[PDB]
């Protein structure tokens, strides 16, 4: 019945018998093109040219506190081509017989069954078992500029790293994650032509995979409420960095606009009401005496905080220096006629 | 020299933040601002697309169930207010990969001479004429009765703009404050300091309860193709890619200009998506251009070059054709 | 020669990459580690002459760039994407890779080791620091920069580190099925790439970005970590990422 | 111009808000105004639909839960006040995306002789018609004592209405305020203005504690089961759209209008779910008369060009299947 399914991968308008000797044409002349690997490249860019590989295939160590390729239970090596004009073997190596059977497990235990098929349709069956059974293997070589390059240190010196995906860790991480209850993210948003032109089998036959969820904590989420509330305003301009301050008191009045600006410019737009307003403790204000020197307030100077309190000022030691009795009504006056 | 390195690849050099909403009365636009949310929506609509006569003779009267979302004003505001930044950085060292040394060496030479002819002060002035018309609104600035744009740089607040009087085809150079700010953004694209940023603030006045046109995602979903718009926080907002494509409408020197008359974006192919055909197919393109610069060094006019330098400005990947 | 610890408060990064082989969320490690170096290379370039030795991250806010579903997963958005080089470079619209994107309020502790660590350091990491990228996210803002030696002046968050013991003593005849058997009794832990194994064997080859350094293709490598409080934390240097470099390893280690 | 551009597209310029539901008294309707809340409310009811007869046979009598929501005036307050606002922008100013440049010379072209030959008087006159009569009101138009409407623009408010008198099957070009306001809006839609605000504060008596009618919100199957009125702000309301389909019904220039003999609302392809029949299927559709406005450039008559405008003021996503 293997004749309907090669019949029915053909859309032409040719006859029955041509129908079935373009797939043997095709097969024979794709045979040579494809490759079997694990490591392959143009999956995070299809852009790269050639076909870049790894074919990894070595031991599991099982002691090691990481996850790598011949590490997890993965059995089935990827077959990929550089062309999507020659991918006619990798939909042949996947068609179904009479019973719940794949082609390999009839293809390299030479079942007889699947022979009959292939020797009353065409005599080139043997050839072409011989060169999809021994298949050739991936040589990394050459880079392009689609493949992720870092730079590693290596003792005093640097090493450049030239970074490959894994096409069979991810299908089995998709299936079992598919049968799990973790988290997961599907992550679908790979068209069916860029998956049949990325040149394997493996994306072809799975083309939205099903991923880890790597996320912090439920409650360290932004939303609303924590973009609301923030905290409260500092000025940036430090007292004690400018010239004519006295330690704690405003001589020089070329100082005033910039005081008048600063207060301006970084309360604008942050009214709070009195409910979510601060409170003008008094430690905080008897500690600035403290620490510059005073044990009491000055005549004829008042405490001024520059980020005005109603625009969201803080109650720190930062958030305010002394200034005449006559600069306070002034700054309070043009502060007063900006916002209000 | 014989042709581009295997490996070269630039920066951006005027970096976007995302752009946040919120609403107030234009009155009180500098006490207060109330946060702006993204609400859901359903419509029953009919069937109004085209259809084969089949296809429209059987489903001619159907209702159709839809999904949305939308955005708008409340009824005690009409103003919409969007805070941004932008943050500049050297040409020069926004260079990320050369593989070629003789290639690098002739970038830096011809920067040097672009830089000891005109000081990129153009570009400078002609970025921060589209931030001054308020380009960046696109559907938010139809209908609009006032439009005032306030710039911060470090601690120094300049005059506010009217992006109402300013047009949006022609450019002004003689402005006070813009070339107060594109100095700076000259100098900062030069190599005198080492970095630049901008405070953007603008407000719109549209009136109240009207309707305001935030970004819309682009995603993938089973049984879910309805408009999801961009939260950002809660908040609405803009994509930075979308408010970096309305500063760097500036090329006004592509072949035909005389025709069509208005400016594009600055592309490798000089290709927008609005008008379907590239500007610079070939013979303009910045590839060739870049190759008669430094392979055969051969002088181009002032144009050529500014559009080299808008291009460069963007950034990309500008390696050679990639062979197997 | 002093060394004293170094806290970078609060910065915040938007767009940085948050996409792996098999895993979507928290960047790779490797990615902090190469801001660190980078961060490195740049002050030695200013004559400063120090080094970095372990970094400790610091999560307090995290966003994906997307939206959830009604029934509560995680769908990712993506930009539209502009002229990929190559082929049909005059196409209007390009193909879609892909992508992942995150918004991060992160801190950082670093230990350094050098001359006369003073305050003039902290102004030079603050001129300096804003001009690179965290894990291909820019940097919007940040807090403040700050000289700490104990644990008590630590801000709130939750520090992330290397938990391979779980891993390890999990039930499963493969790697695989013990990290999800592990993931499946514990809720707490999370897939984090770590390192990079070899699969390869050093050379020089054509087409890198640099063409002088030694060159050898990796595969990045999983394990597992946790998250836990600062007062939590027993001593500042046990959350202490770093480098560590074997025959065909290049991986990151909390010890 | 050989066929229509693959990108085309147009916005919307009525762009109409969502309505706000207030109770008041008729005589004190310009002195104050009180919330109009949704309430929940939970009904037992009988199997009464159709059922095969071996089910009816055996659960003919049985109850039935129900959840719905309903939303009333009070004792004490026998007026409903409506309030919404319309934005008219310039229909020349509002053509979105297109890719061929020479088929928006070619619309522009064709709005500016529609302009110069009727000048959108006619169209603004049958929105500003749709307007004064209260079409809007939908189901809270029946069994109203007396029915107001008043129209602010800037600070200039207008003489108020009477919507009772005002037929729905007719068009009247000769009320003062109804030319005076179409007026404006004709000028904005022209160009030579860049943008109108109107305002709309509609007054309907219908007596103490009776029955209003919100729109309802529309579920799909994995939402909960059962009746959704639409919230505004905390109060009841209405959708945009579900105004804007009571602005727009002035289509009366399809053909068999002399058999039926009332205006639809401007569809693509002329449907009418009032009566379940299209009227404009194939030789009177959109497509069809803008491929013959357009591509051939054969002139069509006034008719041809008021409908092909009214739907061009409404947009869409007039593309092409990349020919």
């Amino acid at each position: 019945m293997l004749r309907n399914k090669i019949l029915a991968a053909i859309s032409q308008k040719i006859p029955e018998e041509q129908k079935i000797n373009k797939y043997i044409e095709g097969l024979f002349q794709s045979i040579d093109k494809n490759h079997l690997a694990t490591h392959v490249a143009k999956f995070t860019e299809t852009n790269s040219p050639g076909n870049i590989g790894a074919y990894d295939i070595l031991s599991s160590d099982m002691n090691c506190g990481y996850l790598d390729t011949a590490n997890a239970g993965w059995k089935e090596p990827d077959i990929v081509t550089n062309d999507a004009k020659y991918k006619r073997p990798q939909g042949f190596v996947a068609m179904e017989m009479s019973d719940g059977r794949t082609v390999m497990e009839h293809l390299q235990e030479d079942s007889a069954e699947l022979r009959h098929e292939m020797e009353e349709l065409t005599d080139k069956y043997d050839e072409i078992r011989d060169g999809i059974l021994n298949m050739p293997s991936m040589q990394p070589y050459r880079t392009n500029q689609f493949i992720k390059q870092v730079f590693f240190p290596v003792g005093g010196s640097y090493h450049l790293l030239s970074i490959l995906p894994s096409t069979v860790l991810n299908y089995e991480v998709s299936d079992r994650l598919y049968r799990s209850k973790i988290p997961k993210i599907r992550l679908r948003l790979l068209s069916s032509n860029a998956a049949s032109t990325t040149g394997s089998r493996l994306v072809s036959k799975n083309k939205w995979p099903l991923v880890f969820q790597a996320l912090p904590p439920k409650f360290l989420e932004k939303n609303l409420a924590k973009a609301l509330d923030k905290e409260y305003l500092l000025p940036d301009i430090n007292i004690d960095e400018l010239e004519g301050v006295d330690n704690g008191c405003l001589i020089d009045e070329a100082l005033l606009p910039l005081i008048i600006d600063e207060g301006k410019r970084k309360g604008e737009g942050n009214y709070r009401p009195r409910h979510l307003r601060d409170e003008r403790k008094e430690e905080t204000v008897q500690a600035f005496l403290d620490k510059y020197g005073y044990c009491n307030i000055p005549v004829g100077y008042e405490v001024h905080h520059i980020v005005p309190l109603s625009q969201g000022g803080a109650d720190s030691i930062k958030n305010m220096i002394m200034l005449s009795i006559e600069h306070h009504e002034r700054v309070t006056e043009a502060h007063a006629s900006y916002f209000k | 020299l014989k042709s581009r390195p295997e490996n070269l690849s630039f920066a951006r050099c005027l970096n976007t933040t995302e752009a946040k909403f919120w609403q107030t009365d234009f009155l009180k636009r500098h006490t207060f601002k109330l946060p702006l949310l993204i609400t859901d929506k359903a419509v029953l609509a009919s069937k109004g697309h085209e259809m084969p006569p089949d296809k429209l003779e059987k489903e001619i009267m159907d209702p159709n169930p839809q999904k949305s979302q939308s955005c708008t004003l409340s009824t005690e505001c009409d103003t919409l207010r969007i805070d941004f930044g932008i943050k500049v950085l050297p040409v020069k060292e926004s260079m990320y990969s050369c593989s070629d040394y003789n290639y690098r060496t002739a970038i830096y030479q011809k920067i040097d001479e672009y830089i000891a002819e005109d000081g990129f002060l153009t570009l400078a002035k002609r970025y921060v004429n589209n931030i001054a018309n308020a380009r960046f609104l696109w559907r938010n600035r139809k209908g609009a009765e006032i439009i005032e744009t306030i710039v911060t740089i470090e601690d120094k607040e300049y005059p506010s703009f009217n992006s109402k009087s300013f047009n949006l085809d022609t450019f002004v150079e003689d402005n006070a404050t813009i070339n107060e700010i594109a100095q700076q953004i000259a100098d900062t694209f030069a190599g005198k300091r080492e970095y630049l940023n901008i405070y953007v603030t603008c407000f719109v006045k549209i009136g109240c309860a009207m309707e305001v046109y935030p970004s819309q995602e682009m995603t993938f979903d089973d049984d879910d193709k309805g408009k999801k718009l961009f939260k950002f926080e809660g908040s609405a907002g803009m994509h930075s890619q979308k408010i970096n494509n309305a500063l760097r409408t500036i090329d006004t020197w592509y072949p035909d200009y005389t025709t069509y008359e208005f400016p594009i974006p600055v592309e490798n192919y000089g290709a927008a998506r609005s008008i379907g055909i590239p500007f610079r197919p070939d013979t303009k393109s910045f590839y060739k251009l870049i190759d008669r610069m430094i392979l055969k060094n051969e002088d181009l006019p002032i144009e050529d070059k500014h559009y080299v330098m808008a291009i460069l400005i963007r950034g990309g990947m500008f390696s050679k054709k990639q062979e197997k | 020669m002093m060394k004293g610890y170094i806290l970078l408060e609060k910065v915040n990064i938007e767009n940085a990459n948050a996409f792996n082989n098999i895993i979507v969320g928290i960047p790779a490690i490797t990615s902090f580690l190469g801001f660190a170096r980078a961060l490195e290379r740049k002050l030695n370039a200013k004559e400063i002459a120090i080094r970095i030795n372990g970094v400790g991250l610091e999560f307090h806010e995290y966003e994906l760039k997307g939206y959830k579903n009604k029934r509560g997963q995680y769908v990712t958005s993506c930009p539209l994407p502009g002229s990929i080089p190559g082929q049909n470079e005059k196409k209007l619209d390009a193909h879609i890779m892909n992508q992942a994107y995150i918004d991060l309020n992160m801190s950082f502790l670093l230990e350094v080791e050098g001359p006369h660590v003073d305050m003039s350091t902290c102004k030079s990491i603050k001129s300096t620091m804003e001009t690179l990228r965290i894990a291909g996210g820019i940097i919007r803002n940040y807090k403040k920069i700050r000289l700490i030696d104990t644990l008590a002046d630590i801000p709130y968050g939750y520090f992330l580190t290397l938990r391979q013991d779980n891993l390890n003593d999990a039930a499963g005849d493969d790697m695989l099925d013990k990290m999800i058997h592990a993931l499946q009794q514990e809720d707490t832990l999370v897939p984090i790439a770590v390192g990079f194994k070899a699969l390869s064997e050093v050379g020089h080859v054509e087409g890198q970005r640099d063409p002088e350094k030694d060159h050898c293709f990796v595969e990045s490598i999983f394990s597992l970590g946790g998250f836990e409080c600062s007062k939590i934390l027993e001593d500042i240097n046990s959350c202490l990422w770093r480098y560590k470099t074997e025959e065909g390893l290049y991986l990151c280690t909390i010890i």
